[PDB]
């Protein structure tokens, strides 16, 4: 068919938020878990 | 135990984490702990002034 990403779009009535869950804080490193390969 | 893999601790049913540093003793874990003491060799000046002197000098 003759079709754009730009119609598909389109098609959908309401698609398109919290985004400082990855701010960098230096204050607030990550977890670690149990592997089996370490010291 | 000595420089031994996580895999051989674990096929020897001992702990990874474990730290070391005690001794197994009729199987009891027991640990020796650090006594302090005044060091050896040293000259020391104190006032035991409960006494005929006035001033102590130690080694």
């Amino acid at each position: 068919v003759l079709l754009d990403p730009a119609d598909e779009k389109l098609l959908e009535e309401e698609i398109q938020r919290s985004q400082q869950h990855a701010k960098v804080v230096p204050w607030m490193r990550k977890t670690e878990y149990i592997s089996t390969e370490f010291n | 135990l000595n420089g031994l893999t996580d895999r051989d601790l674990c096929e020897l049913n001992e702990c990874p984490l474990d730290p070391g540093g005690y001794f197994i003793i009729n199987g009891s874990e027991k640990v020796l702990i650090a006594q302090e003491k005044m060091a050896t060799n040293t000259v020391y000046v104190f006032a035991k002034k409960d006494s005929k002197y006035a001033y102590t000098g130690e080694c």
